[PDB]
């Protein structure tokens, strides 16, 4: 009669739902369960236009918004998705992070998930844009205000007791060559009007 | 009521008023006796139906005597607001050889102090041992009795359960002990998850 | 100077000088004025912090 | 579509309330005869009936608002005509899943009045009980109520 | 003095982090369109801070789903009600007999 | 758009790269390291277990 | 003091400014990096100041 | 590669998924295909331990946990549905509101359409139980503020224009009616008790 | 005692291991058998109501 899915694929899918990703050295049950059927796992996704991505060499998987039978679209908009869009001052972070994300793989490999950084490191770099309030209180509230609002996205860990930091490699997903080369494209496009 | 107080200190789970069915369904529960309900009432405001609505602290036991030396079972089930569902509601299963520690003493001992007092008459008692979590109560009586919670089962069910419908139920699940190997099937079934994730 | 001392000595000041009517020197909470103020001093480059 | 009127489910809907209303008055009747008769050792009894009103039904007026709105609007007919088309597909979906019980109930005399049992005071009439079946009970509670409900 | 030097000392570090940071990314895949991306971005006024808070359409990752709203999740206040203490335990005469015909 | 493909296939380190002539050439440099290092050593894994 | 600090994060901001526009120019930047020098050699001040 | 679910269906699934809730009042269509495809809904649903539960008397669909019965724990714990104990003011107000739902269709019968409550009868009832914090102003703003809170369940509509509003069928099928009563007749007979 | 189509199928996925394992090919056999058997273990595992 009744044809119940693995419940162990019930649980990992849920609880890779209840996270939007799902990183291995933290969760290899689930993750590697999951790896055991990605098929049945996206036709379980697929009904909600959810769609699984893959990163092996790190040790990491993730929802994506689906783009199908309604072309395209701004992935945002779908009702499930569950946050607010990134805006271009995360964005702006974002860069940073993964400039040093990349940097610190180019130099000790893709074998873990524990690129980190100093928060102090960040301050010059958002001095130049964001400017120089010239009070450290300012900015480095704001600072860890950015911060936060990128873990709420889920990109990097929270500060620890060494105001140090772990980027979640999902970024690197992120930081695509190709959404990259649209936000290039898009930021190239508000200089030509800002002028 | 009290068959279903006894089956409730025997039981994890006993099926309350199986008489009335015959002996296939239980349409009473834990959290009515403990708030005396009676009936449905108008069901929008009426609590004459439901004797004890405000806080309130309900107790069974009974004891017995194997050789002489009488063992003593108990219960206690106290609300503390006027919500009226089982999460709302604290536990204490009780476990006595001891006749001195009757349902009198034990509920004298709540009235003096909250769960933390009876942890505390736990401490200082002997022949006495009580758990909030029935698992470690029935497990205690169980190694106690020597008897697996299967029997206990069966007593319930055994008290209405005149049908006999078919005799496969019955033994199959009430009678018989279990050893059925889905978890270790289970066990089997994953090694090979291993060689699984290299052939993927 | 701790933020919050000057922020205090500030106020405390602010109060002695609150006979000059013409700048409104406030009254029901020096002390947040205190703050108020230095703010201005740090959004105004006078007093970088840190 | 002129031709096209409510005169097809005004009459339909006539003769089932029609139903329903019989329904409720014989069961006033029983109750005169419950009226007579003692339950509990200081109670007597009575018998219940409410009215049901379906999604489906409810549907069906929202859609013939529509369509009467649709008279108003004028698009060659268009509106009007799929306005029209909802509500009889409705109709004709009702009919093909009639096993299914949203259409027994949009269907249905006997769904379009529910039941129920009180328990009376015998001094005043006041009520503080209604039971939809026989549960909870000791044994012979379930008797008295199968019995005389029976 | 030392605080001079100490806020110079820091610069430097930072400056030189920043410099070996660059130097890597420099031409890697992602790292030139990421200096692409900082300088596009130094034209832009950071200091209109809410007002170039626009919106970009960068991919949706890590997109999780939770707090589905079905009605079992909830639950209700639990009003202390304290008339009295549970202190109540006599035997009564509750357990008397007296039964009629 | 086939490069596209190859990334809705991807697994693994292609993200590095996107959709253009300058990730060709990590494209065969995938294919070959898949074609002679992986494929040969896990079919060895895979059929010696 | 108060000036020097001045001068130099106004030499921090201009070299950093300049190598974000030289995006690409690994050569600048392996000359400076190579050096052993300060990159932020404000010696009008830095020089009197050592 | 693979096949995918009907639009309709995935469109009012990722819906019902939003809001716990589908109604002829609001996707009237998507009420009708769900119902005739109600196998579909639940093979979807099933391996993240969800399914629905229906009422064809009032229009609604609405979710609910479909876990197994005799759990290890005695309760279910649901990796994604989060539990909320609301303060007494909501509870108090989902109490009425219940309790009025029942009084209407008592005197209207089952599925007939909700009359409106207002405002200006609420403030009363809230006054009932509540006190009041120091004016009016105070009262008519809070009680607002936790309409809107009891929106965002589901449960009721937006404060309407005239300053009335209307009951939501999900309250036909709250956690636990019973809490709710108790805890109504109790307040009422304690506040007649202290006065 | 009676062999249910269960046993009886489970014991024919054993004789079709033992027939896969003999056979040499590209592991496509002796996985397949080896996982139809595991996916009867599970089934039962799973539907074990049923």
């Amino acid at each position: 009669s009744e044809t119940r899915t693995l419940q162990k694929i019930r649980e990992a899918t849920q609880e890779l739902l209840k996270y939007g990703l799902l990183e291995e050295a933290s969760k290899p049950n689930l993750y590697r369960i999951v790896l055991s059927h990605p098929e049945e796992v996206t036709r379980i996704l697929e009904p909600l236009d959810l769609d699984i991505g893959i990163d092996e060499i790190r040790g990491l998987l993730y929802v994506k918004v689906r783009l199908d039978e309604t072309p395209a679209q701004d992935e945002w908009a779908h009702p499930l998705v569950r946050r607010q869009r990134l805006n271009l001052e995360q964005s702006l972070l974002v860069a940073i992070l993964r400039q040093h994300f990349v940097a610190w793989e180019q130099e000790s490999g893709t074998g873990a998930s524990q690129a980190q950084i100093a928060i102090d490191d960040l301050l010059p770099q958002l001095q130049i844009y964001l400017g120089d309030p010239g009070s450290e209180s300012k900015e480095r509230t704001r600072l860890l205000t950015l911060l936060d609002q990128l873990k709420g996205h889920g990109l990097v860990t929270s500060p620890d007791a060494h105001e140090r930091i772990v980027i979640r490699p999902i970024i690197a997903h992120l930081a695509d060559p190709i959404n990259l080369q649209a936000l290039l494209a898009w930021l190239r496009e508000q200089i030509a009007q800002q002028t | 009521t009290l068959v279903d107080a006894l089956m409730t200190l025997l039981l994890a789970n006993p099926r309350y008023n199986l008489a009335s069915t015959g002996g296939h369904e239980s349409d009473r529960d834990l959290i009515s006796y403990v708030r005396g309900v009676s009936g449905p009432g108008d069901g929008g405001e009426g609590q004459s139906h439901i004797a004890r609505p405000g806080k309130t602290v309900t107790g069974i036991a009974a004891t017995l005597e194997r050789e002489g030396k009488q063992v003593r079972l108990g219960a206690l089930l106290w609300f503390d607001s006027t919500s009226s569902s089982v999460t709302d509601m604290k536990r204490l299963w009780l476990f006595s050889d001891n006749p001195g520690q009757t349902l009198e003493h034990w509920l004298n001992v709540y009235h003096e102090g909250g769960t933390r007092l009876l942890r505390q008459m736990e401490k200082e008692a002997i022949g006495l041992w009580t758990y909030p979590n029935k698992k470690q109560y029935l497990a205690r009586l169980r190694d106690f009795f020597e008897v697996g919670e299967n029997a206990f089962t069966l007593l319930n069910r055994a008290a209405g359960l005149k049908q006999l419908n078919s005799i496969d139920e019955i033994f199959r699940e009430l009678v018989l002990d279990d050893h059925s190997a889905f978890d270790r099937a289970a066990e089997v079934a994953n090694s090979f998850d291993g060689l699984t994730e290299i052939h993927q | 100077i701790p933020l919050e001392e000057a922020i205090q000595s500030l106020s405390s000041i602010l109060i002695e000088h609150v006979s000059q009517e013409q700048y409104d020197i406030n009254q029901d909470n020096p002390f947040l004025q205190a703050s108020r103020e230095l703010r201005e001093w740090i959004k105004r480059r006078l007093i970088v912090e840190r | 579509l002129n031709r096209s009127s409510d005169d097809g489910v005004t009459q339909l809907l006539s003769h089932i309330e029609h139903e329903v209303l019989v329904i409720e008055e014989r069961l006033n009747e029983l109750n005169e005869t419950m009226f007579r008769v003692d339950f509990q050792p200081d109670r007597y009894l009575r018998l219940d009936t409410k009215k049901v009103v379906h999604e489906s039904l409810r549907t069906l007026e929202k859609a013939q608002r529509q369509l009467n709105a649709a008279r108003f609007v004028d698009d060659n007919g268009e509106s009007h005509y799929k306005a029209l088309q909802v509500l009889v597909a409705q109709l004709r979906d009702a009919s093909e899943r009639n096993r299914t019980l949203g259409a027994k109930a949009l269907l249905d005399p006997r769904f379009r009045l529910e039941f129920a049992v009180s328990v009376m005071d015998r001094q005043s009439g006041n009520v503080i009980e209604s039971r939809t079946g026989s549960q909870g009970g000791s044994g012979g509670e379930k008797e008295i109520i199968a019995s005389y409900v029976l | 003095s030392q605080t001079v030097l100490q806020a110079r000392a820091r610069s430097e570090r930072d400056v030189r982090g920043f410099m070996k940071t660059g130097l890597a990314a420099e031409h890697h895949r992602v790292g030139h369109l990421l200096n692409e991306f900082l300088n596009l971005a130094l034209k832009l006024d950071w200091q209109r801070q809410m007002i170039r808070k626009q919106e970009v359409p960068l991919p949706a990752v890590g997109v999780a789903v939770t707090g589905i709203p079905a009605i079992e999740r909830l639950r209700f206040k639990e009003v202390d009600d304290e008339a009295e203490q549970t202190l109540d335990l006599s035997n009564h005469a509750a357990d008397l007999t007296q039964i009629g015909d | 758009k086939r490069m596209s493909e190859a990334k809705r296939v991807d697994t693994g380190a292609l993200v590095e790269a996107g959709a253009d002539l300058d990730d060709i050439p990590v494209y065969l440099q995938r294919l070959q390291e898949l074609t002679e290092e992986a494929l040969p050593e896990k079919l060895n894994r895979f059929l010696d277990y | 003091f108060r000036r020097v600090e001045d001068s130099w994060r106004e030499a921090d901001r201009a070299l950093r400014q300049s190598i974000i526009g030289e995006q690409y120019h690994r050569g600048d930047i392996v000359e400076r990096l190579l050096n052993d020098q300060d990159a932020l050699l404000n010696t009008p001040e830095g020089r009197v100041f050592d």
